[PDB]
């Protein structure tokens, strides 16, 4: 019918079992899909724009767009060990250089 | 989990419904709590059938989950579940939907099947039997997919019959052989 | 006699077998469909519909399966279920085709009585390797004296012929195979082409005009023709090309050699682009598939030369691609031209001022250089080359009305006597022998002596003269096909004798 | 000779209305039943052959 | 067929049906959904699965409720042929638009046909005259030929066709169909006028002519169908006769254009400028129903309307294929006080041959091509420059170019008025003596003015006197 | 990750998806091997589109595929074969020879995703390339560790030209070159093939000196993109491991970008400017960023660019002029007046032109060049408008210096005994920049235009004399 | 929209609504979509042209660029007998004065 990132069969059959957020699907996240180095993230409701994200596979994202069921991030490094169902940590510091 | 993706649209739900009832170990009951509810949520008087496309509030749709769950109080626990992730997405115009195709998931964990086997007109009770007899002794019907032989009636059978189950069909019908006798003799 | 036919036909119809799959149609019309079911489908494999239709399947999904119909899409209703035939596309291939005119799928539509099939193949079948391919030295001509003589046509090699629709682009086509006639009578298998020429976009009255020239000029009886009229599906367009390949593969295997000729490869790419659209899925630049590159080189690499391991055949191609209302960077028109190893191309504007087989020179080009001219001939355009090439820098300057010296004007002079030589007749056979003479002539300055109106007068007349005076000088051309010492020498005396009129 | 062409034509055409005329009359009958019945003893025939 | 249906929707003229029973339907079927308009006539041109039909609406679209009534023709819908269609003026679905009353038949027939084969293939290579000087020196027409004519209209396009018309119908005087596709209404008025008193159309006795006339009023999907009915028409006089017509259209690049609407509704994604990925196969049948048969041959005459007059546009490319012979017309040459505004550079035709229609033909059609050209190269350097700054070969050339290009028109007999001299008409015969003369230089050593507005050669000389004087 | 069974639900050419059973999938750039009656078919995991579907890109011919047929996975990326006894051999996209020699004699195998060197081992290229081709030489001099550029259109010779250069410089050297074709013709490849066995550069008994990998046309479009990549793999073990300097052909790559700009199109993602794929600038990087001079050994790429129809406003040659140090074009036009090369010097800038690189001689002997004969392309339009006025004495000696030296840029080569017959000549760096100073001045302004016609050296040009005087 | 103007017959009081649309090209081109997809439709242009407008004709004509092609059923005999041919003739004055500079 329609396209929504809560019919995804992960979202939909922890939901059904009565699981909740839990600070893992609202602050953290983690990967539905991941491809064209545009991974998109479950969780994060909690976010500020453009946040920095570090993943499990040692690659850092940004956060371009902040859409309602999915954060989309768009990944910095590699792809080659990056994948599904990751958690993705909150940083909570968005994207900064050393000044002086 | 699954057993094995059936239907793409609708069968999203019906996939997450029954692999959360193969961990509580009743799928049967579910189904037929369910069943029974989705029935006399259709023969509801007024807004039965006249209420399935929303044009009210998500939290006015959570409240007709609320009153549906008065009407019976065994439904179980996780197709109550369910119904609040309906509510909330939105969606009652594919409800039957749902039910249906997590009949199909269940039914195929019970090893049956429903088959059809369409005709001109009704085909004689021994011939139905004859029918399923012969599905047996053949591998079509390998059991654990057992047909109900259900008879229906199509106007465009012109003779003969067309036998039905899973993506199976044997095809001895008059319709096609006049069909390309017609053809070749005006070809 | 009617009653007869009819009441065989009877016996020869109907009594279907046990199926083994089935799928429900839906979606459906424009000459394609989509269906619900089938888990038994190959990609490429043909499906019975039951209204008498059969349709190739090219996209599978486990939602709808999209099997693109061949047959007239009003006969085609939904709810019908389809029985997949259970083999890949294929066509019976034989020496049954030869003097007849068959479609997409093989069958002729030109009422001549069935084919005679000693094998069947299969449309797809691929390129060679490396180890059975050997090079290609294979000398062939093309009717043209301007063509042979400024680029190097061969037996093996591909040569993309480009410019617009509608310039005589098939005429230019139809010398090519009217001069393929002086090699097929030759005893020989080793020289024999039996050529296929493929129409792709074309309406059914010019293939039934250019059968009758063939005939005419008693040049039908080597040739084949493979069509897909423009009417006919756009799945029948896309599998014309390369059906008429497996046709051209049989000569290749038995190690004789044949031409194909894919007339135009532009049409057979808007088929395919109704096609991708129609199933929905995202095409390349200007709406042009993804795939239509993978369509175009794959074919492409399969007319090649063979080794001494195989047979020692070569089908040779010829594409053709009419750029509409010119474009050469226009997205079928670039990825033709890459694929190729040579081009011939044809301007439109030259065609006006009278310098019919049109032809341009540096639009013309050829990577690898010389190889597969006859040697004869390569040491007559030894100079052409380069007084064509200088003429047109030198032409430019002297029209202006500026002063001139006397060196520029030898370039300007000694060209346009050059390019009135190349000028023939369209539908008009040449031979090496009746080329190596007028080349000579040009070259070496006895075409400056005559007048520039009367250089045509002058050719028909100086290869007469040779008939009568120095026959001799004809015969050791189209023996020994090279020029030594004494045929320079024999030749300069022969052009000497009649230089007049 | 065009007229042979176009009698040849009409045989075709005109005996092909026979076969849809004959058709009618055993989709009258209560052939219309028993042939219908022929079929199914086939069916059991075929589903046995596998 | 006793299917029957409730609209579900109603998207502009693609009105969208649900059958509320299980008998399946057949793609080119046809339903009537009863309307306040009479009835209004649909074609299915899609099935979308779970017997939702889509279909083409051919009248007007404003009325039909939704959750309205169908009842399924089942089937394509039959006009009415014959002789008894001849002084006739037929709309898509049959009615007079000349209120003779009901069309009368014999038989009626579907609107779509089979284009013939390969094996049904006949061949042409007859000459056929318009008298026309341009037209038949550079790209003569033949018995059965299949024409083209480009650039846009309100230029003098219909009194081209009208001229056309006027020649060869009258040179014929068997059978003809005029099928107009997105007719402008006022100018159909003028045909309707001029046939009658040309004495074409003729109601106290019968016509030799019939015809179709689709206003570009109407919806997009009656204008897509106005050249299918008119086919049908022809296809009955090229079979059932057994004799060869006309046909004459201005213009069928609507046809072309209607179908380009209709199909982003249908549920096609359309192709790049705009234009139907569809164009192929509905231009591959049109060209194929209209073809030299064994028994007729419908000998045509086409005029496409071409926008913002670009040639690189795939609609018009895709047609030049299907046709023989092209006579393209540019704006800017019918605005220069030439007419015909035909371009001799710009065209072509494949019976134009050294023995097709006579090697005298060739010599001449092919000098005047070469003399034109170099004169069409060398247009920067005269204006920038002066024609005595020309190199003096060149000067002879360009001096006789200037003297062909006045010569090239040939006022017209149905725009007499228009033009302000009277019509001109001369044979191929005559036309082949005039370009032979004017280029071996007898009547070349006088005025560029006396070349002006005028037909053969004999003119020319009659007006060098009226400047004289 | 681990090889696991799925099933394929749909095949839309060469973009095949899979549905792998729950929890468990490959992981991004993977192959899975998918059993076909044609090979081992080699699928490249490229997305994931959640609920463990993936999407491919195929690497064998596609044909007879069911849906529903059983894919494993390899648990890692496509893995090559490299080595010193790979050079010879032929390999592929699956690292198969189509030359039919069987499987590879392998030492070791690697991956074809090999992540870019970084700035920490880098180092400044100092060794300087000579190709003994004079214009080259002299007016866009290469040095070894660059990124040479070989621009040219359609049917230029480029073909020749690296046939030259590898049958030359390869020999001459103790290193190795990889000859790598991606998407190029059959012909082609049997004429690389013939020519180069022949001249004992490559030869079966010993080491050849020059490796294959041809990739070709009648495959995949996914299939012919990653050959490029399988042919660095080696010269990536060459580098590193054997401790070797590499001289790197790839040809043509624009077979390599048109590739990328097709697969992008059917994986669903959108286009950017003029057919150009949106990810242009990246893949080219990858490619040209490992082919690098480090402290391992040096990588030198020659690289044969299809340029369409002579223009350059075109996005994907354009992007691509930045990449690469010492351009050269190979115009159209040069090759049709007889002139071999078909180099244009004043089209040909390089970033290796200093003046104590390559001393300050170099310099200012080919800047005299650029200038004498711009000048004398500068007067044509001058003669060819307004005739033989607004000349000087200074502008005909000019004009008479340019056409000496016009004719003085054509050096006859070995490989072109096919297509003129004329054998080759071989010039050294010191050697050209000698015999172009003498012309300079005017000292061989005495010796006729055509007398500098097919020759060498200095040596050379007053031989030629001799012959036309005779 | 534009075919609903029309000269009606006599059964209907002989009515007119005559139509006049007016059309402002880009930059003085008269072939893009818009202004070419009006020209079919209608007869004839009144193009109209800036350079005159400046000099001293306002509202300015140009007349080499402007036809009526059904112009002239519609005038009465004064307009046309005195007007006759007088279109030819500045394209005539056209011809002359092109090649007179």
């Amino acid at each position: 019918t329609k396209a929504q990132p809560t019919e995804v069969s992960s979202i939909l059959e922890e939901r059904i079992k009565g699981v909740s957020d839990e600070a893992n699907l609202n602050e953290t996240g983690r990967v539905l899909a991941v491809g064209d180095g545009i991974a998109r993230v479950f969780g994060l409701n909690n976010i500020q724009a453009e946040e920095l994200v570090e993943f499990s596979s040692g690659v850092k994202g940004m956060a371009l767009n902040l859409e309602p069921g999915q954060v989309g991030i768009v990944l910095f490094g590699s792809d080659r060990l990056v994948k599904e169902g990751e958690l993705v940590k909150r940083t909570g510091n968005i994207v900064d250089v050393p000044v002086g | 989990p699954p057993p094995v993706r059936l239907f793409g649209v609708e069968g999203t739900y019906a996939t997450a419904l029954y692999q959360a009832a193969a961990k509580n170990s009743s799928i049967d009951a579910a189904f037929q709590s369910l069943q029974k509810v989705e029935s006399t949520v259709k023969k509801n008087p007024k807004l039965g059938h006249l209420l399935l496309n929303p044009a009210l509030s998500l939290k006015d749709r959570n409240s007709v989950i609320d009153a549906i769950v008065e009407t019976h109080k065994n439904l179980d626990g996780y197709v109550v579940n369910l119904l609040k992730v309906l509510s909330e997405n939105n969606r009652l115009g594919c409800f039957e939907k749902i039910a249906s195709d997590f009949g199909v998931l269940n039914d195929a964990h019970n090893g049956l099947l429903k088959g059809t086997v369409t005709s001109a007109e009704p085909l004689d009770p021994k011939s139905f039997k004859r029918i399923e007899k012969a599905l047996s002794a053949s591998k079509l019907v390998g059991q654990g997919k057992s047909l109900k032989l259900e008879n229906v009636v199509k106007p465009e059978i012109k003779g003969g019959l067309i036998v039905e189950l899973g993506d199976k069909t044997v095809d001895l019908s008059i319709s096609t052989k006049i069909q390309k006798l017609n053809k070749v003799l005006e070809d | 006699e009617v009653s007869s036919i009819l009441e065989e036909r009877i016996k020869g119809v109907s009594d279907e077998a046990n199926l083994n799959e089935t799928g429900r149609v839906l979606a459906v019309g424009d000459g394609i469909a989509r269906v619900f079911g089938l888990n038994n489908i190959q990609a490429e494999e043909l499906v019975e519909f039951s209204s008498g239709v059969k349709g190739m399947a090219l996209n599978l999904e486990p939602g709808q399966v999209g099997i693109v119909l061949f047959g007239s899409d009003r006969l085609v209703k939904e709810g019908e279920l389809v029985k997949r035939t259970g083999n890949i596309v294929d066509v019976p291939v034989g020496p049954g085709l030869l003097g007849r005119v068959v479609d997409a799928l093989g069958n002729p539509i030109d009422g001549k009585g069935p084919i005679d099939a000693a094998g069947r193949s299969r449309a797809q079948v691929k390129a060679p390797g490396i180890l059975p391919r050997r090079s290609v030295h294979e000398p062939v001509q093309t009717g043209l004296k301007a063509v042979d003589a400024l680029v190097p046509i061969g037996r093996g090699q591909r040569e993309l012929i480009i410019g617009d629709r509608q310039t005589g682009k098939t005429a230019v086509a139809l010398d090519t195979i009217l001069n393929q006639k002086r090699w097929n009578n030759g005893s020989d298998e080793s020289k024999k082409l039996y050529c296929v020429y493929v129409a792709v976009g074309q309406k059914r009255s010019t293939v039934a005009q250019l059968v009758q020239t063939l005939e005419q000029h008693d040049a039908m009886k080597y040739s084949i023709i493979v069509a897909a009229t423009a009417s006919e599906a756009a799945p029948l367009q896309y599998l014309a090309p390369f059906t008429a390949a497996s046709i051209g593969e049989w000569f290749r295997d038995n190690g004789k050699h044949a031409l194909i000729v894919y007339d135009d490869l532009s049409k057979q790419a808007v088929a395919y682009r109704q096609l991708s659209l129609l199933l929905r899925r995202p095409p390349g630049r200007e709406a042009y598939p993804g795939d239509v590159f993978y369509l175009h080189s794959r074919l492409l690499e399969r007319a090649a030369k063979l080794s001494e391991k195989e047979g020692s055949g070569s089908l040779t191609a010829l594409p053709v691609i009419e750029t509409q209302g010119g474009d050469v960077s226009a997205y079928i028109p670039t990825n033709v031209i890459s694929i190729t190893d040579g081009q011939i191309f044809l301007e439109a504007e030259l065609f006006y001022k009278g310098i019919r087989p049109a032809i341009n020179v540096g639009l013309s080009v050829s990577r690898v250089g010389s190889a597969a001219q006859v040697k004869a001939l390569k040491q007559v355009a030894g100079s052409l080359k380069l007084f064509l090439a200088q003429y047109r820098e030198v032409a430019a300057f002297a029209q202006f009305g500026s002063d001139l010296d006397a060196s520029t004007k030898q370039t300007l002079v000694r060209g346009e006597r050059l390019t009135q030589l190349l000028k023939q007749n369209q539908y008009s056979p040449l031979a090496t022998e009746e080329q190596v003479p007028l080349i000579y002539a040009g070259v070496n300055g006895h075409l400056d002596g005559i007048e520039l109106s009367r250089i045509g007068e002058f050719e028909s007349s100086f290869l007469s003269y040779l008939k009568s005076n120095h026959n001799e000088l004809l015969t050791e051309i189209r023996e020994k096909g090279e020029l030594s010492k004494e045929l320079l020498a024999s030749l300069k005396s022969a052009t000497e004798s009649f230089v007049a009129t | 000779v065009r007229y042979e062409a176009s009698l040849r034509q009409l045989e075709q055409r005109q005996l092909a209305k026979s076969v849809i005329s004959r058709v009618q009359s055993e989709l009258g009958n209560p052939k219309f039943q028993e042939k219908v019945l022929q079929q199914s003893i086939s069916e059991i025939e075929q589903l046995l052959s596998k | 067929t006793p299917i029957t249906g409730k609209v579900t929707a109603v998207i502009g003229a693609i009105v969208d049906v649900h059958f509320e029973q299980s008998e399946l339907p057949a793609i080119l079927n046809a339903l009537e959904i009863k309307t306040p308009q009479g009835k209004l006539v649909l074609e299915v041109a899609q099935h979308l699965g779970e017997n939702t039909v889509r279909t083409i609406a051919m009248d007007g679209t404003e009325g039909l409720v939704r959750g309205e009534k169908v009842l399924d023709t089942g089937g394509p819908i039959s006009v009415p042929v014959g002789r008894e269609t001849l002084g006739r003026i037929i709309n898509v679905i049959g009615e007079p638009i000349d209120e003779r009353g009901p069309i009368k038949s014999k038989l009626r027939k579907p609107i779509h046909a089979d284009p013939p084969s390969f094996a049904e293939q006949s061949t042409s290579a007859e000459i056929l005259e318009t008298g026309i000087k341009v037209v038949d020196l550079l790209a003569p027409y033949a018995r059965g030929g299949k024409i083209g004519l480009f650039g846009g209209a309100g230029v003098g396009k219909t009194v081209f066709i009208q001229e056309l018309i006027n020649n060869i119908a009258k040179a014929h005087g068997g059978f003809s169909v005029f099928t107009g596709v997105g007719e402008r209404t006022r100018e159909g008025n003028d045909l309707y006028r001029e046939m009658k008193e040309t004495g074409v159309i003729n109601l106290e006795g019968e016509s030799k002519v019939a015809l179709v006339f689709g206003q570009m009023n109407e919806p997009p999907g009656a204008r897509a169908r106005v050249a299918l009915t008119g086919l049908t028409i022809a296809e009955y006089f090229r079979d059932e006769e057994g004799q060869d017509v006309l046909l004459f259209i201005d213009n069928i690049f609507r046809f072309t254009q209607a179908g380009s609407e209709v199909s982003a509704l249908l549920g096609r994604i359309p192709s790049a400028v705009g234009y139907q990925p569809t164009l192929a196969t509905d231009m591959g049948l049109l060209q194929e129903r209209i073809t030299t048969t064994k028994k007729g041959s419908v000998t045509s005459v086409q005029a496409v309307y071409v926008p913002a007059d670009d040639l690189t546009d795939p609609a018009p490319a895709t047609t030049f294929a299907h046709l023989d012979a092209t006579t393209v017309l540019s704006r800017g040459i019918s605005e220069l006080g030439i007419y015909p505004a035909v371009d001799p550079l710009d065209s072509k035709s494949r019976l134009l041959d050294a023995a097709v229609v006579g090697q005298e033909h060739y010599d001449v059609a092919s000098k005047v091509q070469e003399t034109l050209q170099t004169y069409k190269s060398l247009q920067d350097i005269i204006a920038i420059l002066g024609m005595d700054e020309l190199s003096e070969q060149d000067k002879l050339t360009v001096e006789r170019a200037r003297k062909i290009q006045r010569f090239l028109s040939q006022p017209f007999a149905v725009a007499e008025v228009f033009t302000g001299i009277p019509g001109k008409l001369v044979r191929l015969k005559d036309t082949v003596a005039s370009f032979k003369a004017v280029l071996e230089g007898k009547y070349d050593n006088i005025p560029e003015h006396a070349f002006y507005m005028v037909g053969g050669i004999e003119d020319v000389v009659a007006k060098a006197e009226k400047l004289a004087a």
